[PDB]
C-alpha cells in the first residue's frame, strides 16, 4: 500500500541506470534497477550465509545455532588471493554480495532522493557505514596482505575477531583514534537523547498545556547549559557526530596494524618522552 | 607511525584473529640487537681434568681442563669481556674466592646448569648461557627491583598505578607487576570458572594486577596476548596456544631463579646492585627474552658448552 | 583532438588528471615500499640479518 | 558592613553559603570518619 | 634571480604572509629544537659535555 | 534468592527474556505513534473492495491525539482522516507499483518533486504572536551579520547561468534569528517571488545567487503570496515544492537515467 | 553545488532573546548574552544567558568539590610536581578503596578521598537533575529530558554505587581518571569472563550502535528536507508540510516502513534510553547472578565453537 | 637593520603583537624552565648543589 498522501509523489523518472524498466513499486519499496540488483545480491549473499552455516566449521561443529553460525574468512596463508570455497572462500563472495547489495542500497536511495527532489544527505550519510565496512573487510585486509583480517560473519564469532583484534595491541582502550570515536559515539548519543526530549517535551506539554514554541526550545537549553545551538543545526550537529564517530572508527581499526603493530599505550610515548618532562 | 604491510603469524583459527603483527624493519632492528656470539670451537677431547689440576672447583669438577678452559674464555666473552678474566678473578690467584664476583658468579653456574637441566618445560633444549642475560654487560641491561613507585607525600599510601611506566607498557595498571608475581607467587588467575557466582572472591582490583603482569609478559616476549590466549575466555587453557603452556613454566621458573639464586646472593652483592627496598637486581622476563619471543630469537648456545648442564 | 575539451572543462580535467596522476605516483612508489626488493629506504648497502644457530625471524605459527 | 547586601543578592548568597556549610559540614565529618583515630562509629 | 618579483605581494596578503611566516617559523624552530632534544647524539643538556657534576647517589629502579 | 531460577535458568536468562517482552512492547507501542500519519494507507485492496477494507497492517491505530495550537489556532489531531486528493498524473503502466507521468507542464503539475500537501492558511507565529517569517523591511531590529555579505542587490542566476533577477529583500525568521527566503525581483514582468534559502548557493565574491532547481524563465511562475510581508504556512509549501520541482523537471537530462 | 545546509552562509542578528520568561518567584536569568561569529556559521550565534537556581547553584558547588578533590589527589599522586601532573595527567587517577576495606571508610589515601568525591559528584549529579526538571517545569514543558537524564543516572550509580554495595566492596568501582577509568573497564571484561557475552551489554551496543544510526538517518533526513522547512519541526508535527511528507516516503520507499515528524523523535529517545537502561542492568548483573559471562553463554548456547587448531596442555590438570 | 622598519605597526595590530609576544614569550619561559628541570645536569633544584640538607 501507499500512504495516505503518498500518491501524488509517486512519479516515473529520477533513476540513475535502467530508465522506465526497473521504475516501478513492489509494495512500499521502490525497486529500481539498484532494488533488483541489491535484491539479488542481498539474496545470494544470504543463501550463501545459509550454506555456509548448513556445512559450518566442519560436520561435528555444524549448527543452525543463530548465535553460533559462523562464516569464517581464510586463512592469512592464502594472501589476498581466492580460497577454495570451504576454506573461506564463501566469505569471500558473500563480502562481494554484501558490497553490491550495501552499494545498491545507497544507489537506490539515491533514485529514491532523485524522485523527491530532496538533498542526498541520506546516501552520503550511509556511505560512511559503507565505507566503515570496505575498512574492515577491503581496505584493512588489503594494507595487511590478507583477505583472512576481515572479520567472520556471525552474531558473536564476529564479537570474537573484534575482542581478539582489541587484545592484539595489549590494550585498545588507549588507541588515541579510538578515544575520539567513542567520544562521537556518547557524545551522539547523549545529544540523540537531549534532541528527543526537547521535541517530544515541547509537541507533548504539561497537561492542559498548548503546543510550545521556538523560542521554548531555545529558552530551555539556554536555561540549563547557557547555549542553544538550533532547531535546524541541532540535525548538523546529531549528523556530524554520528558520521565525525564512524569516520573514526574507520581511521581507529586502519591504524590498528596497517600503521601500527605495538601496544596501543606505547603510542603514547611520544607524549611522555617530550623533553618537557 | 608505521607503514604496512606487518609480518603477521597466525597462530589460531580463521577469523578468529589470533596473530602476531611485526613490524619488517622494526623486527630487523630488534634481531639485529639480539644476535647470539659464535661457540668458541671445540675442545680438545682427552687431557688432564679439572678435579686433580685444579683447587677450587665446586661446580664444574666434572670437566677436563681442556672444557674447563674453553669455558672460561667463553663466560669471559659472555659477561666480562671488557673487564676481561681479572673481573671475577683475584690477580695472581684463581683458586681465591675473596671478590664478589666469583662467588656471585659460582652461584650463576649452578643456576644456568639448573635450568638447561631442570626447566626444559620453558627452555627447550635452547637453554640458557650467561650470554642470554648479560648479553656482554657484568650488569644484565634488563632488570627489576621492587619498584616504590613515584614519590608520594609523606600521609599518602602509594597506589602502586595511575601513573605511565614502561613496566605495563605505557598503560596506567599497576605498575610493579614482578614483586607479587615473578618473584612472590601471588595467584594470577582472577577469572571466575563457573558460569554463575561459586565463591569466587576475587576483586576487580587484582585483575589489574594480572593485566599488569600481563602486558609485561608481552612487552618482554614482543608479542601481543593472543600469542598465548584467546582474548574471548583468558581463563580457558583448551582455547589458549602451546605458547601459554609454555609461559606457565616460565613463570616458576622465574620465581625460581629470583628465590632461589638471586635472593641469597644479595648479602654477596654491593649496594649498586640493590634496588631502593634493598633487594638485589632480580630476573624477569625481559631478562633473557629481551623483547624477543625467544631469548636471541632462539639462537642454541648452551648445547656447545658442556659445563652448562647438570651432571 | 580538441572535441575533448569542447566537452570537457578544462580547469575541472586538470584537476581530475593532476589529481590522478599525482595519488597514482603516490600508489606505486607505496607498492614499491610494501616490496623489501625494491624498498630504496632501507639502503642502498642493504643487507639482511644474517640468522644462525636455529634463529629465526618469526614464532611458529600456522 | 550591612551594604554588603546591596552588592549581595541575600537570595543567592544564602543558598550558595548554606550551600558550602553543608558541603563543608558533610566534608569534615567524612574525613573525621576516614580518619581511625577520630571515628566514632568503631568498637 | 626575479627582478618583479615584488609584485607577489599584490595577490598574497602581506599581512597574512608575515603572520603565517613567523608562526610557521616558530613553530619549525620549537619542532627542531625537541627533534634534537629527543635525540641522544644531539641533545646540548644530557651529553655529558662539559662533564656534568651532577652525582645520581641513590638506589635506581633498573627497569624504569 | 540465588542466580539459579531452575537448573538450566538463571537471573540473568530471565532478565534478557523479561527485556524482550518489553521491547517487543515498546516496538508496538512506537509502530503505533508512526502510523498517526498517513494512515489509513491508500492501496488497490481498498479501492477494489470500495473501503471495505482498510489498510493499517499491524499494528493497528491508535486513538487520536490532540495538539493544542498556541494563540488559539485550533486543535490538530494527529490520527485524522483527510479528503481524497486527486493527482494531477497518469500511470504510465497499469500494473499496480508503476510510476505516473504527471499531466501538462511537469513544473506546474503539482505532482512528484512538485507535489505538495494543503497546509493551514495562516502564517506561522511567534511566541508573542507576530508573524515569524517576516522579510526584513518589516523586522527592522533584524540586520545582516557584519561580517557576511548582504544578499540584497545579489544577482539571481538559474540553472542554465541565466539571470533571473535581484535579491529585493531577505525573510527571516523572527523566532530563530536566520535567513528562510529571498525575495526575488523577476527580471521578466517585475513581480517579486521568494526563493527558499535551501535552494540558494551565494557566491559571495561575485555576489550572486545560484538556483540549479529551476532556469531563470521558471522564475516568472513561482507561487506567490496574498500579502506581501507575510507568508503563511500552505505558501511556504507551495513555494519551496516549485523549486524542487525543477530538480526533475527543469532539464530533460535531469529524469535520466545516467546510462 | 546545490546548498547542502551544512553552514549557515549568511548569518542575520537581532537583539539577543532574554528568553520565555518564566513564572513568578523564579531568579533572573544571569548574563549578558553575546554572539559569536563561528558559532552561528555551525548553528545559533547567541550564547546565553543561563538560570542559574538554587539547585544549579548547590549542584556547582558539590561539584566542584569533587572535581577538586580529584584533582588534588591527581596532584599528590605525582608528589605535588605540577609538571609531572601535566605529564601523566591521563594517566593520574583516584583510586577506589582497596579489596580488604569491603563498605568501610578507608583512609584518606586508601580510598577515603575517592568516597568523599564520589559522594559530592553523585549529590551534583542528583542536584543537576533536580534542576533539569525545575528547567522544564517552569517552562510548562514534559519531563522527557529528566526521564532520559534519569536513566543516564541510573547507568553512573549502577557503576559506582548500586554495583560495589551488592558487591560489598567500594574495589569494585571506578576510578576518578582518563586512563584509569579505561583500565577498569578493561579489568571489568577481563575479570568477569568478556563482557562481550554479556547479552544487555549486547544490547546496550544494539542501541549505542542504533543511536549513531536513528540521529544520522535522521540529521540526514532533516537536512535534506530542510529546503522544505524540515528543520521546523515543531510545525511540520502540528501541520505536517511536505518536508514531513518527503522524509516519510523516502524511509517508506526505502525500508518498507517509516515515522512522523513526532514519532521519530520518540524512536530516538528510547533508544538513547534504552543505551544505558541495559548498561545499568548488565552492569548490575555481572558478578552478582553471573561470574563469567563466555561461561554463561556456553551453558546458554550463545558462544560458538572453532575447530580445535590450537590448544595448550593445562599444567594444573595433573 | 632596515631604516624603514617602523612601518611594521601599520600592517600588524600593535595590540595583537604585544599580547601574543607577552603570550608567546611567557610559554616559551615556562617550557625551557621546564626543560632544564626534566634533565638531571640544570635541574637546579634536586641537583643537591649546596650541601645536602635533606
Ligand atoms: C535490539 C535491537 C535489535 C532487535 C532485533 C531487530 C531484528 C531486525 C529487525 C528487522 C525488521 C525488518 C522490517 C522490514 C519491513 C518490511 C516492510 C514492511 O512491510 O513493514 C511492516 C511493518 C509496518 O507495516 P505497514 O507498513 O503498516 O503495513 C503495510 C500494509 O500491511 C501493506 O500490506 P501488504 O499486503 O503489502 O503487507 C505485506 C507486508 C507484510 O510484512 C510483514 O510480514 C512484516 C515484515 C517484517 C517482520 O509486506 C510488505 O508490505 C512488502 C510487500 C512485499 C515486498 C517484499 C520484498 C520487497 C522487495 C523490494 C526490495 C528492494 C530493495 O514495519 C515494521 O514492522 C518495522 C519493524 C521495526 C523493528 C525495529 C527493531 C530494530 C531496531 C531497534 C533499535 C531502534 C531503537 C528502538 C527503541
Ligand atoms: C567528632 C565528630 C562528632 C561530631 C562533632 C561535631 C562538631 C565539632 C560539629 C558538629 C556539627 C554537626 N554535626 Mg556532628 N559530630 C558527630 C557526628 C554527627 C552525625 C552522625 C550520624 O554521626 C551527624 C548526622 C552529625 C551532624 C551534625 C550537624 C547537626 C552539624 C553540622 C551542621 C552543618 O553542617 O550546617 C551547615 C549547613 C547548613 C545548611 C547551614 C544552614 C543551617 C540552617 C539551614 C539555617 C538555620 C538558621 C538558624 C537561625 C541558625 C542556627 C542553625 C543551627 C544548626 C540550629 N554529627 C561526631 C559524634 N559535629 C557542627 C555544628 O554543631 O553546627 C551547628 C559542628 O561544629
Ligand atoms: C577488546 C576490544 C577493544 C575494542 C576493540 C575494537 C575493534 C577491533 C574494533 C572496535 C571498533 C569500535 N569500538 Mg572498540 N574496543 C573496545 C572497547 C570499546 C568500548 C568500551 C565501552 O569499552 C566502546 C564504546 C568501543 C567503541 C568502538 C567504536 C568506536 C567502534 C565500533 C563502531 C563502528 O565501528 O561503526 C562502524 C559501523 C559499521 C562497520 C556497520 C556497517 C553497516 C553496514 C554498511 C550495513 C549492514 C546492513 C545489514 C546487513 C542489514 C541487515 C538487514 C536487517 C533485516 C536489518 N570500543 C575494547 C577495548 N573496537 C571497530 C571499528 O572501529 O570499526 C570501524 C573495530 O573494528
Ligand atoms: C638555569 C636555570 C636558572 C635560571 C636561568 C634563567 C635564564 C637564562 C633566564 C631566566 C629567565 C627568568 N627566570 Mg630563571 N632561572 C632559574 C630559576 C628560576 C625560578 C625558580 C623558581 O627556580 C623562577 C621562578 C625563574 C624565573 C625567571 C623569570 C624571572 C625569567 C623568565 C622571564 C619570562 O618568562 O618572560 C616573560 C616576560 C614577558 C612576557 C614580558 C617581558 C617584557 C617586559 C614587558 C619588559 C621588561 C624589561 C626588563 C626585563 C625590565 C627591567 C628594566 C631594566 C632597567 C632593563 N627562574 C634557574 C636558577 N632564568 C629569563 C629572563 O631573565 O627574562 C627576563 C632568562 O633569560
Ligand atoms: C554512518 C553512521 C551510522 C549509520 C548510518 C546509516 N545507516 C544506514 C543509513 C544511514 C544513514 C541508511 O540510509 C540505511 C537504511 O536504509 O537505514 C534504514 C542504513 C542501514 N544501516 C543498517 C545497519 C547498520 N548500520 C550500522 C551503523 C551505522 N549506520 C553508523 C553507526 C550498523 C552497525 C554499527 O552494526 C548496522 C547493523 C541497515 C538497517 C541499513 C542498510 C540496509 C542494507 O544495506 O540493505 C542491503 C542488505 C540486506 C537487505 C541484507 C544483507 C545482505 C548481505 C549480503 C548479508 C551479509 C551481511 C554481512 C557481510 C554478514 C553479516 C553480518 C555479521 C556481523 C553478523
Ligand atoms: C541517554 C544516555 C546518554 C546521556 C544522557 C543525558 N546526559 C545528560 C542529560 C541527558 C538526558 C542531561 O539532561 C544532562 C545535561 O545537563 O545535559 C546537557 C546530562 C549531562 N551529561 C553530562 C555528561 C556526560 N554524559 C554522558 C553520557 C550520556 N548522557 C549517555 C550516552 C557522559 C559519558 C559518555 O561519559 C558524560 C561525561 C553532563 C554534561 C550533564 C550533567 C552535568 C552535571 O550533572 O553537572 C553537575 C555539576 C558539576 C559537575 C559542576 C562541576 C563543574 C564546575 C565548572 C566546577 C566549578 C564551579 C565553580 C567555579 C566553583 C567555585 C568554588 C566553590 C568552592 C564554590
Ligand atoms: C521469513 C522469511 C521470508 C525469510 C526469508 C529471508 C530471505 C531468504 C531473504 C531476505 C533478505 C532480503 C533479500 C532482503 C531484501 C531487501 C529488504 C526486503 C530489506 C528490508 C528493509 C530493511 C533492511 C529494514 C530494516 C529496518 C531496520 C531494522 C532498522 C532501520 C532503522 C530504524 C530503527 C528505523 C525506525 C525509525 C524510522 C522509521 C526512521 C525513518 C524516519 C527518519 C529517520 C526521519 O528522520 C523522519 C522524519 C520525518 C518523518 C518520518 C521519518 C522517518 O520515518
Ligand atoms: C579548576 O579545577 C582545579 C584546578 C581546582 C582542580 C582540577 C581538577 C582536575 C583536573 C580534575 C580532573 C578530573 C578527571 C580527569 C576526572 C575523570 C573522571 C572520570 C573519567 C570518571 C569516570 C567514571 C567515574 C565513575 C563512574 C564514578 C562513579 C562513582 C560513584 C557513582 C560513587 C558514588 C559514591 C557514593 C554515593 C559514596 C558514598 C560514600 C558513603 C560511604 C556514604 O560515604 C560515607
Ligand atoms: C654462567 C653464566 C653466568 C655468569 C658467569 C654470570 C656471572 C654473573 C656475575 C659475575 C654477576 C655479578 C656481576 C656484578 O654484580 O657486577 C652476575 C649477576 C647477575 N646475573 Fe649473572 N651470570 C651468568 C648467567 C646468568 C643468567 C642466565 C641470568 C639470567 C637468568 C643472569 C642474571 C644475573 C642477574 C640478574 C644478576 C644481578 C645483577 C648484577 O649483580 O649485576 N646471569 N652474573
Ligand atoms: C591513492 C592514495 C593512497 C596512496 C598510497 C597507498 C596507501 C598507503 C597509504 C600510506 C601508507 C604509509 O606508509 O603511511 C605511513 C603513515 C605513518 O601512515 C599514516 O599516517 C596513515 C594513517 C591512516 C590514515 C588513513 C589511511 C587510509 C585508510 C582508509 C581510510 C578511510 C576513512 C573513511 C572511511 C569511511
Ligand atoms: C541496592 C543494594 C541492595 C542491597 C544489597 C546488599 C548487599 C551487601 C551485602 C549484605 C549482606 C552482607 N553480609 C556479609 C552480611 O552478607
Ligand atoms: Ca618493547
Ligand atoms: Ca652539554
Ligand atoms: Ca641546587
Ligand atoms: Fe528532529
Ligand atoms: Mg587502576
Amino acid at each position: 500500500a501507499m500512504l495516505s498522501f503518498e500518491r501524488k509523489y509517486r512519479v516515473r523518472g529520477g533513476t540513475l541506470i535502467g530508465g522506465d524498466l526497473f521504475d516501478f513499486w513492489v509494495g512500499p519499496f521502490y525497486v529500481g534497477f539498484f532494488g533488483v540488483a541489491g535484491f539479488f545480491f542481498a539474496l545470494l549473499g544470504v543463501l550463501l550465509i545459509v550454506w555456509g552455516a548448513t556445512i559450518g566449521p566442519n560436520a561435528e561443529l555444524q549448527t543452525y545455532n543463530i548465535w553460533q553460525i559462523s562464516i569464517a574468512p581464510p586463512d592469512l596463508s592464502y594472501g589476498l588471493g581466492m580460497a577454495p570455497m570451504t576454506e573461506g572462500g564463501l566469505w569471500q563472495i558473500i563480502t562481494i554480495c554484501a558490497i553490491g547489495a550495501f552499494v545498491s542500497w545507497a544507489l537506490r536511495e539515491v533514485e529514491i532522493c532523485r524522485k523527491l527532489g530532496i538533498g542526498f544527505h541520506i546516501p552520503f550519510a550511509f556511505a560512511f557505514a559503507i565505507g566503515a565496512y570496505l575498512v574492515l573487510v577491503v581496505v584493512r585486509p588489503i594494507l595487511m596482505g590478507a583477505w583472512g583480517h576481515g572479520f567472520p560473519y556471525g552474531i558473536l564469532s564476529h564479537l570474537d575477531w573484534v575482542s581478539n583484534v582489541g587484545y592484539q595491541f595489549l590494550h585498545f582502550h588507549y588507541n588515541p583514534a579510538h578515544m575520539l570515536a567513542i567520544t562521537f559515539f556518547f557524545t551522539n548519543c547523549l545529544a540523540l537523547s537531549m534532541h528527543g526530549s526537547l521535541i517530544l517535551s515541547v509537541t507533548n506539554p504539561q497537561k492542559g498545556e498548548e503546543v510550545k514554541t521556538s523560542e521554548h526550545e531555545n529558552t530551555f537549553f539556554r536555561d540549563i547549559v547557557g547555549y542553544s545551538i538550533g532547531a535546524l543545526a541541532i540535525h548538523r550537529l546529531g549528523l556530524f557526530l554520528a558520521l565525525s564517530a564512524v569516520f573514526w572508527s574507520a581511521v581507529c581499526i586502519v591504524i590498528s596494524g596497517p600503521f601500527w603493530t605495538r601496544g596501543w599505550p606505547e603510542w603514547w610515548n611520544w607524549w611522555l618522552e617530550l623533553p618537557l618532562w | 607511525c608505521e607503514r604496512p604491510p606487518p609480518e603477521v603469524v597466525q597462530k589460531g583459527y580463521r577469523g578468529v584473529a589470533m596473530e602476531q603483527n611485526y613490524n619488517p624493519r622494526l623486527l630487523e632492528a630488534s634481531i639485529k640487537a639480539n644476535l647470539p656470539v659464535e661457540s668458541l670451537p671445540a675442545a680438545a677431547p682427552g687431557g688432564p681434568s679439572v678435579s686433580d689440576v685444579y683447587e677450587n672447583v665446586q661446580v664444574l669438577k666434572d670437566l677436563s681442563v681442556a672444557e674447563f678452559t674453553r669455558t672460561m674464555v667463553a663466560v669471559t666473552t659472555w659477561v666480562a669481556p671488557k673487564e676481561g678474566c681479572n673481573y671475577c678473578h683475584v690477580p695472581g690467584n684463581w683458586a681465591s674466592d675473596d671478590i664478589y664476583t666469583k662467588v656471585v658468579s659460582r652461584r650463576m653456574f649452578e643456576l644456568v646448569r639448573a635450568t638447561n637441566s631442570n626447566w626444559k618445560d620453558h627452555v627447550a633444549e635452547t637453554g640458557v648461557t650467561c650470554y642470554t642475560c648479560h648479553r656482554g654487560n657484568p650488569v644484565p641491561k634488563y632488570v627489576w627491583v621492587t619498584d616504590p613507585g613515584p614519590n608520594q607525600p609523606s600521609g599518602v599510601t602509594p597506589t602502586g598505578q595511575n601513573y605511565a611506566s614502561s613496566t605495563v607498557a605505557y598503560s596506567a595498571l599497576p605498575l610493579d607487576p614482578y614483586t607479587p608475581f615473578l618473584d612472590q607467587s601471588n595467584e594470577i588467575r582472577v577469572i571466575g570458572q563457573t558460569a554463575l557466582p561459586a565463591g569466587n572472591t576475587t576483586s576487580l582490583k587484582q585483575a589489574e594486577w594480572t593485566y599488569g603482569l600481563m602486558m609485561q609478559i608481552s612487552d618482554s616476549l614482543g608479542v601481543n596476548c593472543t600469542f598465548c590466549h584467546n582474548s574471548r575466555s583468558f581463563y580457558d587453557w583448551k582455547q589458549s596456544t602451546p605458547q601459554r603452556t609454555t609461559a606457565w613454566y616460565a613463570i616458576r621458573h622465574v620465581r625460581d631463579i629470583n628465590q632461589n639464586y638471586i635472593w641469597p646472593l644479595n648479602d654477596a652483592l654491593p649496594a649498586s646492585r640493590k634496588g631502593p627496598y634493598g633487594d638485589p637486581f632480580k630476573v624477569g622476563c625481559m631478562t633473557c627474552h629481551q623483547g624477543a619471543y625467544k631469548p636471541l630469537y632462539g639462537a642454541q648456545m648452551a648445547k656447545d658448552y658442556p659445563a652448562l648442564y647438570e651432571s | 583532438l580538441y572535441k575533448i575539451w569542447l566537452a570537457f572543462d578544462p580547469r575541472m580535467a586538470l584537476i581530475g588528471l593532476g589529481a590522478f596522476l599525482f595519488a597514482l605516483a603516490l600508489f606505486i612508489h607505496y607498492m614499491l615500499l610494501r616490496s623489501p626488493e625494491f624498498d630504496w629506504l632501507l639502503g642502498p648497502d642493504y643487507a639482511p640479518v644474517t640468522l644462525s644457530a636455529g634463529m629465526s625471524a618469526l614464532p611458529a605459527g600456522r | 558592613m550591612h551594604k554588603i547586601w546591596q552588592i549581595f543578592d541575600p537570595r543567592r548568597t544564602l543558598v550558595a553559603l548554606f550551600g558550602f556549610l553543608f558541603v563543608l559540614g558533610l566534608l569534615i565529618h567524612f574525613i573525621l570518619l576516614s580518619s581511625p583515630a577520630f571515628n566514632w562509629l568503631s568498637g | 634571480m626575479s627582478p618583479d618579483l615584488w609584485k607577489i605581494w599584490l595577490l598574497v596578503d602581506p599581512r597574512r604572509i608575515l603572520i603565517a611566516v613567523f608562526a610557521f617559523l616558530t613553530v619549525l624552530g620549537l619542532a627542531i629544537h625537541m627533534i634534537l632534544l629527543s635525540t641522544a647524539e644531539f641533545n646540548w643538556l644530557e651529553d655529558g659535555v662539559p662533564a656534568a657534576t651532577v652525582q645520581q647517589v641513590t638506589p635506581v629502579v633498573p627497569q624504569r | 534468592m540465588s542466580a539459579a531460577i531452575t537448573e538450566y535458568m538463571d537471573v540473568a536468562q530471565l532478565t534478557i527474556w523479561a527485556f524482550w517482552f518489553f521491547f517487543a512492547g515498546l516496538i508496538i507501542y512506537l509502530r503505533r505513534e508512526d502510523k498517526r500519519e498517513g494512515y489509513p494507507l491508500d492501496s488497490d485492496r481498498t479501492e477494489r473492495s470500495g473501503g471495505r477494507v482498510k489498510v493499517v497492517g499491524f499494528p493497528d491505530l491508535a486513538e487520536p491525539k490532540t495538539f493544542v495550537l498556541p494563540h488559539n489556532a485550533g486543535t490538530v489531531m494527529a490520527p485524522r482522516v483527510e479528503a481524497p486528493t486527486s493527482i494531477n498524473a497518469t500511470p504510465v503502466a497499469p500494473f499496480p507499483g508503476a510510476p505516473f507521468e504527471p499531466n501538462g507542464d511537469p513544473m506546474l503539475s503539482g505532482f512528484g518533486p512538485s507535489a505538495s500537501p494543503d497546509r493551514a492558511k495562516h502564517c506561522d507565529l511567534t511566541f508573542e504572536g507576530l508573524p515569524k517569517i517576516v522579510p526584513l523591511r518589516v523586522a527592522t531590529d533584524f540586520s545582516i551579520a557584519e561580517r557576511d555579505p548582504d544578499p540584497r542587490g545579489m544577482t539571481v542566476v538559474g540553472l542554465d547561468g541565466e539571470v533571473a533577477g535581484t535579491v529585493s529583500d531577505v525573510w527571516v525568521d523572527r523566532s530563530e534569528p536566520q535567513i528562510r527566503y529571498l525575495e526575488v525581483k523577476v527580471a521578466a514582468g517585475g513581480k517579486n517571488v521568494l526563493l527558499p534559502i535551501g535552494f540558494s548557493r551565494f557566491d559571495k565574491k561575485a555576489r550572486k545567487v545560484k538556483v540549479a532547481a529551476i532556469k531563470a524563465a521558471h522564475f516568472a511562475n513561482v507561487p506567490t503570496l496574498a500579502k506581501p510581508d507575510q507568508i503563511t504556512l500552505y505558501e511556504e509549501d507551495k513555494v519551496c515544492a516549485y523549486y524542487a520541482g525543477g530538480k526533475l523537471y527543469a532539464t530533460a537530462e535531469r529524469a535520466g537515467p545516467l546510462l | 553545488p546545490e546548498y547542502q545546509n551544512i553552514f549557515t552562509t549568511v548569518q542575520v542578528r537581532a537583539p539577543a532573546y532574554p528568553g520565555v520568561p518564566l513564572p513568578k518567584g523564579s531568579l533572573p536569568r544571569i548574563g549578558k548574552p553575546i554572539f559569536s561569529y563561528w558559532a552561528g556559521k555551525i548553528g545559533d550565534a547567541q550564547i546565553g544567558p543561563i538560570y542559574l537556581g538554587f539547585t544549579g547553584t548547590l549542584s556547582i558547588i558539590f561539584g566542584f568539590m569533587a572535581i577538586f578533590i580529584i584533582g588534588f589527589n591527581m596532584l599528590a599522586s605525582v608528589d605535588w610536581n605540577i609538571i609531572q601532573f601535566v605529564k601523566h595527567f591521563f594517566w593520574l587517577g583516584l583510586e577506589p578503596p582497596a579489596p580488604q576495606y569491603g563498605l568501610t571508610i578507608p583512609p584518606l589515601s586508601e580510598g577515603g578521598w575517592w568516597l568523599m568525591a564520589g559522594f559530592f559528584l553523585t549529590m551534583s549529579i542528583l542536584l543537576w537533575w533536580v534542576r533539569t526538571y525545575k528547567r522544564a517545569e517552569a517552562l510548562g514543558m514534559s519531563q522527557h529530558l529528566s526521564w532520559a537524564f534519569a536513566a543516564a543516572i541510573f547507568f553512573y550509580l549502577s557503576l559506582g554505587f548500586i554495583r560495589p554495595v551488592m558487591m560489598g566492596s567500594w574495589a569494585e568501582a571506578v576510578p576518578f581518571g582518563i586512563f584509569p577509568h579505561l583500565d577498569w573497564t578493561a579489568a571489568f571484561s577481563i575479570r568477569y569472563g568478556n563482557l562481550y557475552y554479556n547479552p544487555f551489554h549486547m544490547l546496550s551496543i544494539a542501541f549505542l550502535y542504533g543511536s549513531a544510526l536513528l540521529f544520522a538517518m535522521h540529521g540526514a533526513t532533516i537536512l535534506a528536507v530542510s529546503r522544505f522547512g524540515g528543520d521546523r519541526e515543531i510545525d511540520q508535527i502540528t501541520d505536517r508540510g511536505t518536508a514531513a511528507e518527503r522524509a516519510a516516503i523516502f524511509w517508506r520507499w526505502t525500508m518498507g516502513f517509516n515515522a512522523s515528524m513526532e514519532s521519530i523523535h520518540r524512536w530516538a529517545w528510547w533508544c538513547a534510553v534504552l543505551t544505558v537502561i541495559t548498561a545499568g542492568i548488565g552492569i548490575l548483573l555481572t558478578g552478582t547472578v553471573v561470574e563469567n559471562w563466555y561461561l554463561w553463554a556456553i551453558k546458554h548456547g550463545v558462544a560458538p565453537a572453532y575447530p580445535e587448531v590450537v590448544t595448550a596442555v593445562d599444567p594444573y590438570a595433573t
